C-alpha cells in the first residue's frame, strides 16, 4: 500500500525526519570517531561499517554547512520531504531527468524552475 | 533511505546493577540492545544517537528486577517501494544482478534489463555490455535503481531493484 | 546428440569453445599470441625455443581446428608439428593460446567496431580539442595488451562523452610521450597567463578546474597505461612487516606472519614462490597483509620535470606549476590505483599459477597407474587381499581378497586382536583361521598409528612363517597406505558394488582395486572424487577451475599414453567408465559407446569398430584411434590408427622377410612373431619408411615410425609407474 511514487508513506515515518547521504556520512563518522575513542569499549557493528562505506561513495559534500545549504534551498520552495534526500543525494543534471526518475516533479514546478534547484544543488557539489 | 526518529524502549536492570553505576549502566544496556538491529515496524535501528530521558525505575513487585522505561533518538533505515536510489553493483550474473544499498541488497533479473543489455559471461569480468562495447556496465561500477518492492526477512531486509527507467546507469 | 553425435570430438570441441575452430589467416595470430602470452613473468617453453614453440603452437592450433584433433592427439599424433616429447603441458599451453587468442580477437573486433561507431557519430556531430575518431583503431589494433587496451577504451569511452543519442598544460600524447620515455620533452602551457587567467574562461573562479580534466586525461589515455604498466609489476620488493594485531593474530602461519622483519621480497618471492604469495592474500583478509613495493621512492621523482615548465617568470612558473599539479593529481588517481591494482591482480596471479602448477604435480606424479603385479610384471593378474582394519584393538578387522581381474572374490572378518590385555595367540589364530581357507597373491595392509603397523608387521610375520600367502607359500604384504582404499571404499562404485559390508570390507576392496588398478580407480570416480585429495595448501587460495583443468587433462593424457581395454569397460564393473579421459571422446561419446555397446552386444573386436557400427564419427574415431584397444584386428589393440596400419604392416613383413601377399591377418611369421619379441629391428629404417610416408600416405614418418614399430611388438603398453611400496617416510 505504501509507496514512495506517490508520496504515501506510513505516520511514524511521515513525521519522521529524511537525512541527506552527506548527511549521515557526517553522523556515522562522528560517531565512529566517538566510538573508536573513549577506551574501553565495543567496536561498531559491520552495520555501521558498510552504511559508512556506501554512504562514503556517495557523498555529494561534506561540510555540514554543504549539507544546511541544501537543506535550506530546498525548504524555502514547496517540495515534500521526501523530495528533499531522493533530489539530494543523485543531483540530476536536468530537470527532464528528475521528471523522468521522480514522477511527483512532473507538472510539479516549472521545469526551469526545478533546473534551478539542479544547478544549485550541481554548484553545490565537491 | 535513512531517517531518525525519537524511539523509546524499557529495560529491565538487575538489582547487582544498583548502586553508583546504575544509569550508566542503563546507558550501556540500551546501546547493547537496541544497536545494530531491524525491525518490523521501523526497519533497520542503525543505532542509537541520544537518550531523551530515563524514565523512573518502577521496582517489579515479587521480584528484583527494577524496569527502566528509555526514550531514546535513534537513526534508521527504512526504505519503501518506488524510491530511486544510488547503488553499487556487488555481482554480474546471466541469472541477474546483485547490487548493495546501505545495509540492504538489491537484485535484477535480465527481465527488468533492456534487451541490448546482453550477457557477458565469457570475459574475465561479468559485465553487460551493448552490442557496440560503448556503455560498459560492470561490476562495482556505483549503478542507479529505484526499489519496486520491499521484503522483510526476520529482522532484516531484501528489496528488489530495476533497470526499466532512463537514466539508470552512470550519472 | 551434437555431442554423441556430432561431426568433431568432444574434448576439441570443448577446447575451442570460445575459439570455435582455427582458419587459415588465423592460425598464425593464434599461434602468435599463444607464444607471447604463454611465458611471461615464468620462463615457460624457452625443450622448445621461441621460434620453435611458436611453431608448435602455430602447428597444433591448425591442426585442431582443421583436422579435429584434441591436445592428447596433437602431441602423439602431432608430434612434428609440436614439441616432439618436450612436456605434457605444450599441448595445454597450445590450446590455452589459441583460445586466449580467439577470445582476443573477439573481444578486438567488438571494441573496434564500437570505436569506429563512436568515431563515425563523434566525427558527424563535430563538423554538423574535440573528438577524434582514430583511436578506435589504435585500441582494436592491440589484441595482445588486453590490460593497456581495456584501460585506454574506457578512459577514452568516457573522455569523449559517451553520448548515445542513436588548452590547460600539456597534451596527452606529449604527456605521455615524455613520461614514457624518461625525459619530458614537452612541457606545459608556455604562455603569459596564470592559473586565474585559465580559471576565468569554468563557472567557479576556482583555481583547481583544469587539474580535474588533466587528471581525467592522463589516467584515461593509452600512454599512460603502458607507461606504468611492466615497470612495478617486473619488479616489486613486497615489504612484508606485521601489523598491530596481525603480529599476534597470525602468528607465523601466513606470509605476514612467517617474516616479521624480513622485507625485501621481490615479485618473484610472490609470483614464483606460491606459499609467499598464498599467505600474503590470505592474511590480508582477516587480519593484515604487507604487500609493498617500495620503488616510487625512485619512480615518481622522475615524471615530475616532464610536462612542466622549465623557467618561472608566471609564464613559464605558472605553466610549470600547472603542470606539477595536474600531474600530482593524475598520479594519485590513474597511476597511483593502476599501479595498486596491478601490482594486486600480479600477486594473485603469481600465487593462483603456483598454486595450479603444485596441484598439477602432485596430479601428475600421483595419477600414474603402478600396481604391485605377480613378479612384477596361474590365472590373470594378482589376488589382492585388501586389509582395512579399524582399530587392532579387539574390534572387527576386514579382509578382503580381491582378485587381479578388477573384482573382489571373498571376504572375512578379524575380531580377535593383541579386547584382551594380553593375548598373543589370538591374533595370530585369527590370522591363521583366515589364511589357511582363502588364496591370496598380495597383501595389502592399512596403517593408522603405531597399533596399526605393529598388527600389520604381526599378521606378515604370521602369514611369511607360516605359508598364509598361498597356503603353499610365503606372500609378502606390500604394506601400502591407507589413503585411497579409504575414499574409495566410502564412494558410489563402492556402495554399489557391495552394500552389505560393514566399513572394513569397504575399506578392503577399496585398498584391493587400488592396489592393483589406479586408473580404473580413477577413472570409474566423478571429476568431484579427485577434488577430495589435497595436492597442496597453496591450491585454496587459487581458482578451482586451474586445477580441475589441470587434472583433466593430467588423467586424460595419462589414459591415452596408457591405453584403454575395450573388453576391460564391458563386462567388468571396476574395468568400465574409462571411455570418460580419452583423446577426442569424453564423457558424452564414451557414455554413448557404452550404452551402444551394452544394448546391442557389441564387443570390441577391432580398432574399426566403432567406424563399421555407426557408434561414432569420422572425425571422433580418427581423433581417438590412438586412445580405443581391444581384446583381439592385430593392430587394434595398440596405439595404431587405421590409416598407420598398412605401413605397421609393411614395416612388420620387411622386419621379418616375409612375403607380401596383402598382409593384414594372415601373416603370422611377421605379426605374432613380430609381436612376442624384437625380430628384426635394422631391416626397417627409419629414412625408408619417411621416403615411403612422403609419397605414398602424405606425411612425415620420421617421429611415427618408433610409435608404429613399438605398437605392433608390444600392444596395450601402460604408461603408468611401477609399483612402489611405502616405507619409512612414506609409510608413517
Amino acid at each position: 500500500e505504501e509507496d514512495a511514487s506517490q508520496l504515501i508513506f506510513p505516520k511514524e515515518f511521515e513525521t519522521a525526519e529524511t537525512l541527506l547521504n552527506s548527511e549521515v556520512h557526517m553522523l556515522l563518522e562522528h560517531r565512529k570517531q566517538q566510538n573508536e575513542s573513549a577506551e574501553d569499549e565495543q567496536e561498531l557493528s559491520e552495520v555501521f561499517m558498510k552504511t559508512l562505506n556506501y554512504t562514503a561513495r556517495f557523498s555529494r559534500f561534506k561540510n555540514r554547512e554543504t549539507i544546511a545549504s541544501v537543506r535550506s534551498l530546498l525548504l524555502q520552495k514547496k517540495l515534500h520531504k521526501f523530495e528533499l534526500a531522493c533530489l539530494a543525494n543523485l543531483c540530476p543534471e536536468t530537470a527532464e531527468e528528475s521528471k523522468a526518475l521522480i514522477p511527483s516533479l512532473e507538472g510539479r514546478f516549472e521545469d526551469e524552475e526545478l533546473q534551478q534547484i539542479l544547478d544549485d544543488i550541481q554548484t553545490k557539489r565537491s | 533511505m535513512f531517517y531518525h526518529i525519537s524511539l523509546e524502549h524499557e529495560i529491565l536492570l538487575h538489582p547487582r546493577y544498583f548502586g553508583p553505576n546504575l544509569l550508566n549502566t542503563v546507558k550501556q544496556k540500551l546501546f547493547t540492545e537496541v544497536e545494530g538491529t531491524c525491525t518490523g515496524k521501523y526497519g533497520f535501528v542503525i543505532a542509537v544517537t541520544t537518550i531523551d530521558n530515563i524514565g523512573a525505575g518502577v521496582i517489579q513487585p515479587g521480584r528484583g528486577f527494577v524496569l527502566y522505561p528509555v526514550k531514546y533518538k535513534a537513526i534508521v533505515f527504512r526504505p519503501f517501494k518506488g524510491e530511486v536510489v544510488d547503488a553499487v553493483v556487488t555481482q554480474v550474473n546471466k541469472v541477474g544482478l546483485f547490487t548493495e544499498i546501505g545495509p540492504m541488497s538489491c537484485f535484477i533479473s535480465r527481465h527488468s534489463i533492456p534487451s541490448e543489455m546482453e550477457f557477458d559471461p565469457n570475459s574475465n569480468p561479468p559485465c553487460y555490455k551493448t552490442m557496440d562495447e560503448d556503455i560498459v556496465i560492470q561490476q562495482d561500477d556505483e549503478i542507479r535503481l529505484k526499489i519496486v518492492g520491499t521484503r522483510v526477512d526476520k529482522n532484516d531486509i531484501f528489496a528488489i531493484g530495476s533497470l526499466m527507467d532512463d537514466y539508470l546507469g552512470l550519472v | 546428440n551434437e555431442i554423441r553425435a556430432t561431426d568433431l570430438p568432444e574434448r576439441f570441441q570443448l577446447r575451442s569453445i570460445p575459439v570455435k575452430g582455427a582458419e587459415d589467416d588465423e592460425l598464425e595470430e593464434e599461434a602468435d599470441w599463444i607464444y607471447r602470452n604463454a611465458f611471461a613473468t615464468p620462463t615457460i617453453s624457452l625443450s622448445r625455443k621461441g621460434p620453435s614453440t611458436i611453431q608448435k603452437i602455430k602447428e597444433a592450433l591448425g591442426f585442431m581446428r582443421n583436422q579435429h584433433f584434441e591436445v592428447p592427439f596433437i602431441a602423439f599424433y602431432r608430434k612434428e608439428y609440436v614439441e616432439p616429447e618436450l612436456h605434457i603441458n605444450d599441448l595445454w599451453r597450445v590450446w590455452q593460446w589459441d583460445e586466449k587468442w580467439t577470445q582476443l580477437r573477439i573481444r578486438k573486433e567488438n571494441l573496434t567496431r564500437l570505436f569506429e561507431k563512436m568515431q563515425a557519430y563523434q566525427y558527424e556531430q563535430i563538423s554538423a580539442i574535440r573528438a577524434l575518431d582514430t583511436t578506435d583503431m589504435e585500441r582494436l589494433k592491440d589484441v595482445q595488451s588486453m590490460d593497456e587496451l581495456k584501460d585506454v577504451y574506457n578512459h577514452f569511452l568516457l573522455y569523449y562523452g559517451r553520448d548515445i543519442p542513436k588548452k590547460f598544460g600539456l597534451t596527452p600524447e606529449q604527456f605521455g610521450e615524455n613520461l614514457r620515455d624518461s625525459y619530458q620533452r614537452h612541457e606545459t602551457e608556455q604562455f603569459p597567463a596564470e592559473p586565474l587567467e585559465l580559471a576565468k574562461d569554468t563557472p567557479e573562479a576556482v583555481l583547481e578546474g583544469a587539474r580535474y580534466m588533466v587528471a581525467l586525461q592522463i589516467a584515461r589515455e593509452p600512454l599512460v597505461r603502458q607507461v606504468l604498466r611492466q615497470t612495478f609489476q617486473e619488479r616489486a620488493k613486497l615489504n612484508i612487516t606485521p601489523t598491530k594485531k596481525g603480529r599476534k593474530d597470525v602468528d607465523e602461519a601466513h606470509y605476514a606472519y612467517s617474516f616479521k622483519y624480513l622485507k625485501n621480497k621481490p615479485v618473484k618471492e610472490l609470483r614464483d614462490d606460491q606459499f609467499l604469495k598464498i599467505c600474503l592474500a590470505e592474511d590480508e583478509g582477516l587480519l593484515t597483509t604487507d604487500i609493498s613495493i617500495d620503488l616510487k621512492g625512485t619512480y615518481f621523482e622522475e615524471i615530475k620535470q616532464f610536462y612542466y615548465r622549465d623557467e618561472f617568470s608566471h609564464q613559464v612558473q605558472e605553466w610549470n606549476r600547472q603542470r606539477t599539479m595536474a600531474i600530482e593529481r593524475a598520479l594519485q588517481q590513474f597511476l597511483y590505483v593502476q599501479m595498486a591494482k596491478e601490482l594486486k591482480n600480479k600477486l594473485l596471479a603469481e600465487a593462483k599459477e603456483y598454486v595450479i602448477k603444485a596441484c598439477s604435480r602432485k596430479l601428475y606424479n600421483w595419477l600414474r597407474v603402478a600396481p604391485y603385479r605377480p613378479d612384477q610384471q596361474q590365472g590373470k593378474g594378482i589376488r589382492v587381499l585388501g586389509i582395512a582394519f579399524s582399530s587392532a584393538r579387539d574390534h572387527p578387522v576386514f579382509c578382503a581378497l580381491v582378485n587381479g581381474e578388477g573384482e573382489v572374490t571373498d571376504f572375512l572378518r578379524l575380531p580377535h586382536f593383541t579386547e584382551e590385555r594380553e593375548k598373543k595367540a589370538q591374533d595370530i589364530e585369527t590370522l591363521k583361521k583366515f589364511l589357511l581357507n582363502k588364496k591370496p597373491h598380495v597383501v595389502t595392509v592399512a596403517g593408522e598409528n603405531r597399533d596399526a603397523q605393529m598388527l600389520i608387521e604381526d599378521v606378515k610375520r604370521i602369514v611369511h612363517e607360516l605359508d598364509q600367502g598361498q597356503q603353499l607359500s610365503s606372500i609378502g604384504v606390500e604394506l601400502v597406505d591407507n589413503e585411497l582404499a579409504i575414499l574409495y571404499m566410502n564412494s558410489k562404485k563402492s556402495e554399489a558394488e557391495f552394500r552389505d559390508y560393514p566399513p572394513v570390507l569397504r575399506q578392503a576392496v577399496s585398498l584391493a582395486r587400488r592396489i592393483q588398478d589406479p586408473l580404473i580407480e580413477f577413472a570409474q570416480v566423478c571429476s568431484e572424487d579427485i577434488l577430495c585429495l589435497k595436492f597442496h595448501p597453496l591450491q585454496e587460495h587459487v581458482v578451482k577451475e586451474e586445477l580441475l583443468n589441470a587434472l583433466y587433462c593430467e588423467f586424460i593424457n595419462r589414459v591415452n599414453e596408457v591405453g584403454v581395454d575395450v573388453n576391460r569397460a564391458i563386462a567388468h564393473p571396476y574395468s568400465q567408465a574409462l571411455i570418460q579421459y580419452v583423446c577426442g571422446l569424453g564423457p558424452r561419446k564414451g557414455t554413448h559407446l557404452l550404452k551402444i555397446l551394452k544394448q546391442n552386444n557389441t564387443r570390441l573386436e577391432s580398432r574399426t569398430q566403432l567406424v563399421t557400427m555407426c557408434h561414432m564419427g569420422p572425425k571422433v574415431f580418427m581423433n581417438c584411434a590412438g586412445f580405443l584397444k581391444i581384446d583381439t584386428e592385430v593392430l587394434d589393440g595398440s596405439r595404431v590408427h587405421p590409416e598407420t596400419y598398412e605401413w605397421a604392416r609393411k614395416m612388420a613383413v620387411d622386419a621379418l622377410e616375409y612375403d607380401e601377399s596383402a598382409e593384414d591377418a594372415n601373416p603370422a611369421g611377421a605379426l605374432e612373431e613380430i609381436l612376442e619379441n624384437p625380430e628384426r629391428l635394422k631391416d626397417l629404417d627409419l629414412d625408408a619408411f619417411a621416403e615411403e610416408l612422403e609419397r605414398q600416405g602424405y606425411g612425415d614418418k620420421h617421429i611415427t615410425l618408433y610409435d608404429i614399430r613399438a605398437e605392433l611388438s608390444c600392444r596395450y603398453k601402460d604408461l603408468r609407474t611401477a609399483y612402489r611400496s611405502p616405507n619409512t617416510e612414506e609409510i608413517f
